[PDB]
DNA sequence: GTCCCTGTTCGGGCGCCC
DNA sequence: GGGGGCGCCCGAACAGGGACTG
């Protein structure tokens, strides 16, 4: 017997066009949902269902098996409305639970709102359209529902294994020990085949200070750049100051004229360096607003980050290198950003792209490896912050 | 014949009711096709007399079809539209000729009278009631003219041809509307069996395929195309030849022309879209501007010529070469086999205030493989009029992700540059201009100046300007007054935003002039510094275009 | 706050198909 | 004098960030 699932007061189902999908997406899906089919998962449907939502397909490490990826965030925004110690553990495993959900049906008036359409190569044909029966992979609703049943599943090996924490993300489940790997591989293969019967390091992690150069003499431009990113840097660290560096600069100077710094600007750019190795002072992860992620492109395969809810207030900084391909390394980079947001606050932040909307568009499905699928929005980086979290 | 398919079930949009909507005159002629159409119609169930049961109604017309023989009966139901739910399409696209494979055998079927036989929901029917002025009837098939006719059309079409593709897996159904091209490895009298067994499939669920319509030899009419055995050809294009042309004329003249880009390369139409701009209403008249006629001219001469596709061989590379056209325009050339295209295409959108050739290639090599996704399900390899330094450069100096996929450069003037190159660091023995602008908000007075480390400084007093104006403005002023090499200090993140981004193309008449200095330059290095914090001589310039605003 | 400028969406013509 | 699809171009509406008023 079904729970009953409502969307929000005031809102109607998803209705997103379905992308365009390469020969060997498509094929895999036809393959996929025909057996879905035979098996009672999805129905087929026709044009007046009026919802959809995208889907696609991603193919594995080195596998010859694809996964189906519905694109559920519209509908996720939509549908009726976590261990600090995970963060710690030495070793953490990331397994794939999403075929759970198959065994538990889905609510009668609710499944028109899952419904999705697969296109043809060259228009061949008329799209085909299904929607699920059972918790589809990739909704909100589908972890919830099915929690009941799962935390009757781990329960045992809980138990049995105290100092493993075991947390739940949408169709994920993220499996933490401190044990030395092999024992710890060894006790996921023990999970696997305890669920069968019915890699992450959190400790390397580490936030990216802001940097102030270093140098033996410095020039009016030299210090003009130093001047402007000290003054935006004190809209986060307010115990910067910029008094004495920027008395240097009186008068009308050559760019490249050199300016030997007096005591006190000598001083102060000490103090600064210091200030900046401080915690942000007063940020209060909120639950209630959306993590939202910046990213800045700083050349050579090195991306930076914050996490923030307010302006100025991080919750996290870091970098991100690579290897060249960016539009590749920006999808690993947002990967791995959620990753570690759901790890360390159970949620998924909203990311601000530094990337054309059709660019990205026409290649991130090429690099996704996740099941999950994180909002985003696409803006252009002003080239002044790309300097302020410089390398 | 009605089909035994079940209906699809249908609804008013809550808290609305069936359209009352009174019937209009009509020509004589009109209704005789129409009451020949409907005693014969009514004869086969396909329409049922109502009476004053009945509150509907909706206007009925005819247009006469390409086949200059048979009327097409058409309701006007824009009302019932707007009042019947909401329907998820199922057509996601045009087949294209260049994304069919090579076959031995090949067949096009039409359907007859196709959405009379497939019949509508029976709670659904009433507010299909309409009236042949001199009887009242009720649609019990599909109307042509209602909203949900053609998904439901499609849609039921798909389910009936789907234990046919199940059964024949290796016979390909292109399947268009009511339109099939089948395809097939067989030998002639093998798939000419298949086609029988085809037809007596439709025919089990009421679709008809009348000979009349079924094509057995090449060349075959589909799509708009010819297709021959090792070749397709667009059914030709006319371009009209007026002396007045009004936007509307304006408007169909770049509609064939796109239209024929599919096939006839080099197809620009830049000058012409230009003239839409601005106009309030389809009658208006545009005179041709000198390079608009001009452009029409060439284009001309262009669809003068011969020209084919071919047909896509899978086990082939897909190949697309791009060229320059000028101004925002591209066009491209996708093929396999030298001189033999697949098919061709522009692109011309013009996206951003402000822009630069490489940008906009990236938005072509964008646009066309999205396009070849769709018609052959993969990416091509392109062919490029870029140096491979060139992209590095802007992929070293742009703070976007930006991305080509595979790609190799082939020299086919004009190539694709870079126009210019700000510094990465200051420039020893430059002049430093330490340059501002202030505006008024409410007289819209400005001022725009220098002061440089020479000693030099100018004020330039401007009037209906904006404080971003007054600051490119200021910009526009350290170019023109310095040397081949300058050190420019703005506090603009607006300006600095622009200039940073290496345009040759804007809308704004002041950036282009920027541009062009920028170009004539050696060596610039455009610096910031944030603005009121009494940096000199930041400050200094400061208070000469402040002073009096 | 207002104003300016830039990007996106989206609806309106037209083209083509049925 | 109607429909649905895709395409193209355009302008209108609206969103979001920067600069400014005192
Ligand atoms: N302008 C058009 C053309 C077609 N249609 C729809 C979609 S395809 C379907 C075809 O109906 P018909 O069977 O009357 O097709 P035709 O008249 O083309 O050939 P016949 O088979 O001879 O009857 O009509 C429409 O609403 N408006
Ligand atoms: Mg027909």
């Amino acid at each position: 017997e079904t729970v009953p699932v409502k969307l929000k007061p005031g809102m109607d189902g998803p209705k997103v066009k379905q992308w365009p999908l390469t020969e060997e997406k498509i094929k895999a899906l036809v393959e996929i949902c025909t057996e879905m089919e035979k098996e009672g998962k999805i129905s087929k449907i026709g044009p007046e269902n009026p919802y959809n939502t995208p889907v696609f397909a991603i193919k594995k490490k080195d596998s010859t098996k694809w996964r189906k990826l519905v694109d559920f965030r519209e509908l996720n925004k939509r549908t009726q409305d976590h261990p600090a110690g995970l963060k710690k553990k030495k070793s953490v495993t990331v397994l794939d639970v999403g075929d759970a959900y198959f065994s538990v049906p889905l609510d009668e008036d609710f499944r028109k709102y899952t419904a999705f359409t697969i296109p043809s190569i060259n228009n061949e044909t008329p799209g085909i359209r299904y929607q699920y029966n059972v918790l589809p992979q990739g909704w909100k609703g589908s972890p919830a529902i099915f929690q009941s049943s799962m935390t009757k599943i781990l329960e045992p090996f809980r138990k049995q294994n105290p100092d493993i924490v075991i947390y739940q993300y949408m169709d994920d489940l993220y499996v933490g020990s401190d044990l030395e790997i092999g024992q710890h591989r060894t006790k996921i293969e023990e999970l696997r085949q305890h669920l069968l019967r019915w890699e992450l390091h959190p400790d390397k992690w580490t936030v990216q200070p802001i940097v102030l150069p270093e140098k033996d003499s410095w020039t009016v431009n030299d210090i003009q750049k130093l001047v402007g990113k000290l003054n935006w840097a004190s809209q986060i660290y307010p115990g910067i100051k910029v008094r004495q560096l920027s008395k240097l600069l009186r008068g009308t100077k050559a760019l490249t004229e050199v300016i030997p710094l007096t005591e006190e600007a000598e001083l102060e750019l000490a103090e600064n360096r210091e200030i900046l190795k401080e915690p942000v002072h007063g940020v209060y992860y909120d639950p209630s607003k959306d993590l939202i992620a910046e990213i800045q492109k700083q050349g050579q395969g090195q991306w930076t980050y914050q996490i923030y809810q307010e302006p100025f207030k991080n919750l996290k900084t870091g970098k991100y290198a690579r290897m060249t391909n960016d539009v590749k390394q920006l999808t690993e980079a947002v990967q791995k950003i959620t990753t570690e947001s759901i790890v360390i606050w159970g949620k998924t932040p909203k990311f601000k792209l530094p990337i054309q909307k059709e660019t990205w568009e026409t290649w991130w499905t090429e690099y996704w490896q996740a099941t999950w699928i994180p909002e985003w929005e696409f803006v252009n980086t002003p080239p002044l912050v790309k300097l302020w979290y410089q390398l | 014949p009605i089909s035994p398919i079940e209906t699809v079930p249908v609804k008013l949009k809550p808290g609305m009711d069936g359209p009352k909507v009174k019937q209009w005159p009509l020509t004589e002629e009109k209704i005789k096709a129409l009451v020949e159409i409907c005693t014969e119609m009514e004869k086969e169930g396909k329409i049922s007399k109502i009476g004053p049961e009945n509150p509907y109604n909706t206007p009925v017309f005819a247009i006469k079809k390409k086949d200059s023989t048979k009327w097409r009966k058409l309701v006007d139901f824009r009302e019932l539209n707007k009042r019947t739910q909401d329907f998820w399409e199922v057509q996601l696209g045009i087949p294209h000729p260049a994304g069919l494979k090579k076959k031995k055998s090949v067949t096009v079927l039409d359907v007859g009278d196709a959405y009379f036989s497939v019949p509508l929901d029976e709670d659904f029917r009433k507010y299909t009631a309409f009236t042949i002025p001199s009887i009242r009837y009720q649609y019990n098939v599909l109307p042509q003219g209602w909203k949900g006719s053609p998904a439901i059309f499609q849609s039921s079409m798909t389910k009936i041809l789907e234990p046919f593709r199940k059964q024949n897996p290796d016979i390909v159904i292109y399947q268009y509307m009511d339109d099939l091209y089948v395809g097939s490895d067989l030998e002639i009298g093998q798939h000419r069996t298949k086609i029988e067994e085809l037809r007596q499939h439709l025919l089990r669920w009421g679709l008809t395929t009348p000979d009349k319509k079924h094509q057995k030899e090449p060349p075959f009419l589909w799509m708009g195309y010819e297709l021959h055995p090792d070749k397709w050809t667009v059914q030709p294009i006319v371009l009209p030849e007026k002396d007045s042309w009004t936007v509307n004329d304006i408007c169909k003249l770049v509609g064939k022309l796109n239209w024929a880009s599919q096939i006839y390369p080099g197809i620009k139409v830049r000058q012409l879209s230009k003239l839409l701009r601005g106009t309030k209403a389809l009658t208006e008249v545009i005179p041709l501007t000198e390079e608009a006629e001009l452009e029409l001219a060439e284009n001309r001469e262009i669809l003068k010529e011969p020209v084919h596709g071919v047909y896509y061989d899978p086990s082939k590379d897909l190949i697309a070469e791009i060229q320059k056209q000028g101004q925002g325009q591209w066009t491209y050339q996708i093929y396999q086999e030298p001189f033999k295209n697949l098919k061709t295409g522009k692109y011309a959108r013009m996206r951003g205030a402000h822009t630069n050739d490489v940008k906009q290639l990236t938005e072509a090599v964008q646009k066309i493989t999205t396009e070849s996704i769709v018609i052959w399900g993969k990416t091509p390899k392109f062919k490029l009029p870029i140096q491979k330094e060139t992209w590095e450069t802007w992929w070293t100096e742009y703070w976007q992700a930006t991305w080509i996929p595979e790609w190799e450069f082939v020299n086919t003037p004009p190539l694709v540059k870079l126009w210019y190159q700000l510094e990465k660091e200051p420039i020893v023995g430059a002049e430093t201009f330490y340059v501002d602008g202030a505006a008024n908000r409410e007289t819209k007075l400005g001022k725009a100046g220098y002061v440089t480390n020479r000693g030099r400084q100018k004020v330039v007093t401007l009037t209906d300007t904006t404080n971003q104006k007054t600051e490119l403005q200021a910009i526009y002023l350290a170019l023109q007054d310095s040397g081949l090499e300058v050190n420019i200090v703005t506090d603009s993140q607006y300006a600095l935003g622009i200039i940073q981004a290496q345009p040759d193309q804007s809308e704004s008449e002041l950036v282009n002039q920027i541009i062009e200095q920028l170009i004539k330059k050696e060596k610039v290095y455009l610096a910031w510094v944030p603005a009121h914090k009494g940096i000199g001589g930041n400050e200094q310039v400061d208070k000469l275009v402040s002073a009096g605003i």
